[PDB]
RNA sequence: CGACUCUUAGCGGUGGAUCACUCGGCUCGUGCGUCGAUGAAGAACGCAGCUAGCUGCGAGAAUUAAUGUGAAUUGCAGGACACAUUGAUCAUCGACACUUCGAACGCACUUGCGGCCCCGGGUUCCUCCCGGGGCUACGCCUGUCUGAGCGUCGCU
RNA sequence: UGGAGCCGCCGCAGGUGCAGAUCUUGGUGGUAGUAGCAAAUAUUCAAACGAGAACUUUGAAGGCCGAAGUGGAGAAGGGUU
RNA sequence: ACCCACCCGACCCGUCUUGAAACACGGACCAAGGAGUCUAACACGUGCGCGAGUCGGGGGCUCGCACGAAAGCCGCCGUGG
RNA sequence: UAAGGCUAAAUACCGGCACGAGACCGAUAGUCAACAAGUACCGUAAGGGAAAGUUGAAAAGAACUUUGAAGAGAGAGUUCA
RNA sequence: CGCGACCUCAGAUCAGACGUGGCGACCCGCUGAAUUUAAGCAUAUUAGUCAGCGGAGGAGAAGAAACUAACCAGGAUUCCCUCAGUAACGGCGAGUGAACAGGGAAGAGCCCAGCGCCGAAUCCCCGCCCCGCGGCGGGGCGCGGGACAUGUGGCGUACGGAA
């Protein structure tokens, strides 16, 4: 994801869980050379990361 | 070697970042800026240089609050009303 | 250099003057806003006289004016006295009054007496109310003249 | 009195401006003093101020200071001048009784310089070519 | 500079004069004419009029 | 001449306030003629034009008395597409040329309720100055 | 489609809070949408979302702060920003009844000696 | 450097999005003068606000 | 005639004078004469479907509401809307809102460390942990509470 | 040639006439296709791509830096290279 | 008035200088810019008005100034110079 | 009549908001700035500080054919040009 | 060796208020040169001028005589015209330099302390009600707090004032 500059990886985990009901094993952010913090986000085992790719729109 | 081999060992930096006028022009070792005077609680400006002076006056920047206010004036400072509903 | 013959002369112009020349661009837009600010003056006061109070007469000082005579600023208290009008109700008819006004010759205080009395003759009081009491003046001499009176009141001539 | 701050001597200049040492300041000590407690109380407008002692070394005053905005001197209407935002800073002005002092204005031929507002205001009357259009 | 000496005064009595000297000369045909007013069929030359 | 000392008459200030005039300003700027016909029925001499009137350009080359239908108007090219005012580019493409809404009459109004109430008030000004003047 | 003002103003405050979420979920998706091409249909949408999340968020405050000075219409000390701003001086000015306050002294002097209408000559 | 603040690391990231050149679709509007970005900076001459 | 050079003229280049325009200045005048801890000026960083700069705005971010207006905006898209409807688009601007530095305020300027009250997950007040909210500058006045003194007394 | 304003007379007014100021700003020559593109030993053959190869790439050969490196990693500084 | 020919004449301007074609300085070339101004005070000359007077300022009265920030008038006409 | 105090008005105003005018300047002028100017650019910094207006009534801004790798041409066309 | 008055002093994230920075054309208070002129220069001049610091307002400052005068006397302040380039200052050189009167613009005058009389007759803050509330005010009611006799309020201030 891009992630709004203020967020601790605590904040992103409770966004990432509450808009897609979905549930985190760890965040792991850097800051982009253009400004907007992305976040890589680690889903737990029990979850697939391309089935909910599929669900929010993104393939 | 005073010139063009000394320039070689300009590895290192005086000045930052102001954070009040925000310059370049901070002196680190100082702590203070030499343009705003920054830790100086106000602002530096001198008579003298009048090209200096109009840079950062107050029309200048956005004057975002004081632009509002002259036209909250203007009309007459009409405070928590509303115009005559449709 | 001086050359051959003319008035050793002295101008004062060795400070920086003109960083202070005064020119008089305004004075006709002057002169006009004192004449607005004038006629709004008359129109606020509205029966009264637009001069303002009368004053009294009086001579100028030094043997050089000392002939002549002008408006003074206010009418001594001794004039008022006599006149028999109270100092501090004498302000509220239009009598300018100074109370620093020594009097030391019986001439010019008879004189200023007299414009006093005059005045009093010559003046319309309203009432304060429509409805007419005591000293204010029938509304015969009323609705014959609420009228103003131009130039200076019961004017000196010398 | 009032030594010249400069280094050492070192007035550089004109031998008419040498002096350091035998040179007095304009106002007096007690405008100094009142001055000294407005800056500090700045909510508080400075009244007026009286002595009460000198040492060599020092000397006393005591600066009758008001709130402006303390409800008591707000509703008394005697007061309530010093409410008015033209007296912020009195002291800081040349305004009590103190600082007036120094301005050198009285009525009479004692005086002459400050016969418009003020010393500076007289001196920009006399030095101001009038220039009519007419002429 | 503006203290430029713009303004200049005349004394009275000689703009006076010079208002006569105009007047003087609205009579004369010639003088009117010559100042390029076609007056050719005009009834008389200090023209006046009824007061309606 | 103008008497009133708040106006202009001032080329710079004119055209400055022109060029620079915000698009409700310029829709009484861009205002054009009704025909002498509409003229005697509504007693009003123009209108500001719109969308879709019917008109006809009166001065140019496209000057002829075919009745085109407004196409729009675009108020920052100070101008009006009309119809059949058009012109073949390079490739063909037909594009519409602009007309200046003054060289154009408006034979046809589209009459909504606020274009009818507008005229209302146009119409009743006239008749008081005609009563005043009388 | 259009989110109107006129009609949120009488909304229920839970009523006004649904639809500013399910309008924030409906930004969400056009923004991806944007990002994965989409549509320019869609890339419509997201500047019409954002403004009627506006007037929602809008119309929410604009309740809540009318509420709120509705409560404090009465007590003396109230908030800050229901006080009356003017300008830092103009809150400063005498109180309006303070400023006629005339010294008995001075009321006693417009009782006995009144400024009186007159005129002169006759 | 490699050793950055956040505050310069911010500064530079809107450095190097004002570098990107016109869009050309801007040279299609009404009332245009503009050709070229003319406030391009290149890193190897011209050495930023620092 | 040959090449080259010089001179004049024609035409073409180079170059941007001249002339003609002027949404800019310069000057004179008129009226009013309003910033800020309810956070000023100034700075920063953001925000457009495609937008870098200028402008405009502030996470409600090329703007929200309201009122006036009455069909556009328009570089292209896309759209809306029933423009017989609070209604496009401008204007006004009284309601709402207003990121971070800055007098600049928890203490620091790393964007680092905190304290204290309440709320949600976390607990099932178990303190932790996470998230949210509200306080936490200096000076000074009027009062308030707690006090200090072989300061001056009184009673015990 | 150009494509939108301009002049004669009588008066008034002036930031009113240039060859020079090692004058100011802009432009252009001769000098001149001249000086010059010489520090640190070195290049060659074939092919590929390609409109086009002395210079790219690949292969082959011949050379140099010669681990106090012309190698492999950082600091400061740069700021997307 | 364009070019060419021939006879006679004929040194490069600016400038400081007693003296410049100078082995005195400035000047490659062209365009545009570019230096005795304005205010005040004095003096003399000249033109006009009035004349033992003259005067206009400053102020005031007449207009929202389109032309007017003019023009006109004033027991102020003369406080005063 | 000092050693305490308040007070409108005529007065000032190269900063501000909002207007009006000119015997002014007309893009080397007029403000540094008619334009994305206190911009770019320079300087560690205080500070320094430019250049730069004009197709046409309308973009009608040159479809298409042809030579060339292309820039460039040759025809054709638009425009009163 | 306590408890209680007061006095002088602290501490509160105590309740409620204010002040801080900006702008700076004009204005008030300080500070304060040197180029320059004098055909040199040091006093003088440049100049109480530039720069420096402070504080304001829509204007500021000034202002209701410890004034002018010397008259047959004027009568707060500010502004203009004049006084006047005058009286005066000055290496009596360069240079500098006001005021009163007179005519105008405007015009407005007032209040304390004190001295005295009046049961502190006064003020602030609490709390309850009625109105009013986008410049926190009126009226009433509370043995509800405090300030205040080391002096609040009414009368009164030299033009006289009180009884
Ligand atoms: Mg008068
Ligand atoms: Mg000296
Ligand atoms: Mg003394
Ligand atoms: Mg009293
Ligand atoms: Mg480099
Ligand atoms: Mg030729
Ligand atoms: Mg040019
Ligand atoms: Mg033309
Ligand atoms: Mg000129
Ligand atoms: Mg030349
Ligand atoms: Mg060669
Ligand atoms: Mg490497
Ligand atoms: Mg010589
Ligand atoms: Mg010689
Ligand atoms: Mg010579
Ligand atoms: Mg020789
Ligand atoms: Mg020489
Ligand atoms: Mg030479
Ligand atoms: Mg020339
Ligand atoms: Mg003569
Ligand atoms: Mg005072
Ligand atoms: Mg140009
Ligand atoms: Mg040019
Ligand atoms: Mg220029
Ligand atoms: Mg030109
Ligand atoms: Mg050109
Ligand atoms: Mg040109
Ligand atoms: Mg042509
Ligand atoms: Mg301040
Ligand atoms: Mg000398
Ligand atoms: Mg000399
Ligand atoms: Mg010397
Ligand atoms: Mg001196
Ligand atoms: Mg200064
Ligand atoms: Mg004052
Ligand atoms: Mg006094
Ligand atoms: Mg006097
Ligand atoms: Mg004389
Ligand atoms: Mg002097
Ligand atoms: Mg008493
Ligand atoms: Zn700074």
């Amino acid at each position: 994801f891009i992630v709004d500059v203020k967020a601790n990886k605590h904040q992103i985990k409770q966004a990432v869980k509450k808009l897609y009901d979905i549930d985190v094993a760890k965040v792991n952010t850097l800051i982009r050379p253009d400004g907007e913090k992305k976040a890589y986000v680690r889903l737990a085992p029990d979850y697939d990361a391309l089935d909910v790719a599929n669900k929010i729109g993104i393939i | 070697t005073k010139g063009t081999s000394s320039f070689g060992k300009r590895r290192n930096k005086t000045h930052t970042l102001c954070r009040r006028c925000g310059s370049k022009a901070y002196h680190l070792q100082k702590s203070t800026c030499g343009k705003c005077g920054y830790p100086a609680k106000r602002k530096r400006k001198y008579n003298w240089s009048a090209k200096a002076k109009r840079r950062n006056t107050t029309g200048t920047g956005r004057m975002r609050h004081l632009k509002i206010v002259y036209r909250r004036f203007r009309h007459g400072f009409r405070e928590g009303t509303t115009p005559k509903p449709k | 250099a001086p050359s051959r013959n003319g008035m050793i002369l002295k101008p004062h112009f060795h400070k920086d003057w003109q960083r202070r020349v005064a020119t008089w661009f305004n004075q006709p837009a002057r002169k006009i806003r004192r004449r607005k600010a004038r006629q709004a003056r008359a129109r606020r006061i509205a029966p009264r006289p637009a001069s303002g109070p009368l004053r009294p007469i009086v001579r100028c000082p030094t043997v050089r004016y000392h002939t002549k005579v002008r408006a003074g600023r206010g009418f001594s208290l001794e004039e008022l006295r006599v006149a028999g009008i109270h100092k501090k109700v004498a302000r509220t008819i239009g009598i300018s009054v100074d109370p620093r006004r020594r009097n030391k010759s019986t001439e010019s205080l008879q004189a200023n007496v007299q414009r006093l009395k005059e005045y009093r003759s010559k003046l319309v009081l309203f009432p304060r109310k429509p409805s007419a009491p005591k000293k204010g003046d029938s509304s015969a001499e009323e609705l014959k003249l609420a009228t103003q009176l131009t130039g200076p009141v019961m004017p000196i001539r010398n | 009195g009032r030594k010249r701050p400069v280094p050492k001597g070192a007035t550089y200049g004109k031998p008419v401006h040498h002096g350091v040492n035998q040179l007095k300041f304009a106002r007096s000590l007690q405008s100094v003093a009142e001055e000294r407690a407005g800056r500090h109380c700045g909510a508080l407008r400075v009244l007026n101020s009286y002595w009460v002692g000198e040492d060599s070394t020092y000397k006393f005053f005591e600066v009758i200071l008001i709130d402006p905005f303390h409800k008591a001197i707000r509703r008394n209407p005697d007061t309530q001048w010093i409410t008015k935002p033209v007296h912020k800073h009195r002291e800081m002005r040349g305004l009590t009784s103190a600082g007036r002092k120094s301005r050198g204005l009285g009525k009479g031929h004692k005086f002459h310089h400050t016969i418009g507002g003020s010393r500076r205001a007289a001196w920009r009357r006399r030095n101001t070519l009038q220039l009519h259009r007419y002429r | 500079k503006t203290w430029r000496r713009w303004h200049r005064r005349v004394n009275t009595t000689q703009k006076r004069y010079a208002i006569c000297s105009a007047l003087a000369a609205s009579a004369l045909p010639a003088l009117v004419m010559s100042k390029g007013h076609r007056i050719e069929e005009v009834p008389e030359l200090p023209l006046v009029v009824e007061d309606k | 001449m103008k008497f009133n000392p708040f106006v202009t008459s001032d080329r710079s200030k004119n055209r400055k306030r022109h060029f620079n005039a915000p698009s409700h300003i310029r829709r009484k700027i861009m205002s054009s003629p009704l025909s002498k016909e509409l003229r005697q029925k509504y007693n009003v001499r123009s209108m500001p034009i719109r969308k879709d009137d019917e008109v006809q350009v009166v001065r140019g080359h496209y000057k002829g008395q075919q009745i085109g239908k407004v196409v729009q108007v675009y108020r920052k090219k100070y101008v009006i597409y009309i119809e059949r005012v058009q012109r073949e580019k390079a490739n063909g493409t037909t594009v519409h040329v602009g007309i200046h809404p003054s060289k154009v009459v408006i034979t046809r109004l589209k009459l909504d309720k606020d274009r009818k109430k507008i005229l209302e008030r146009k119409a009743k000004s006239r008749q008081v100055g005609k009563e005043k003047g009388k | 489609a259009k989110i109107k003002a006129r009609d949120l103003r009488g909304k229920k405050k839970e009523e006004l809070l649904k639809q500013l979420d399910d309008l924030k979920v409906e930004l969400s998706q056009l923004r991806v949408a944007k990002v994965t091409g989409g549509a320019a249909s869609k890339l419509s949408k997201i500047r019409v979302v954002r403004k009627s999340i506006a007037r929602v968020l809008t119309v929410i405050n604009q309740t809540q702060k009318e509420n709120l000075r509705k409560f404090y219409k009465g007590k003396k000390y109230k908030p800050l920003d229901l006080r009356p701003k003017k300008t830092r001086a103009m809150r400063r000015r005498l109180n309006k009844h303070e400023e006629s306050l005339k010294t008995k002294k001075q009321q006693r002097k417009e009782r006995l000696y009144p400024l009186r209408k007159y005129a002169v000559k006759a | 450097s490699s050793h950055k603040t956040f505050r310069i690391k911010r500064f530079l990231a809107k450095k190097q999005k004002q570098n990107r050149p016109i869009p050309q679709w801007i040279r299609m509007k009404t009332g245009n003068k503009i050709r070229y970005n003319s406030k391009r900076r290149h890193w190897r001459r011209t050495k930023l606000g620092l």
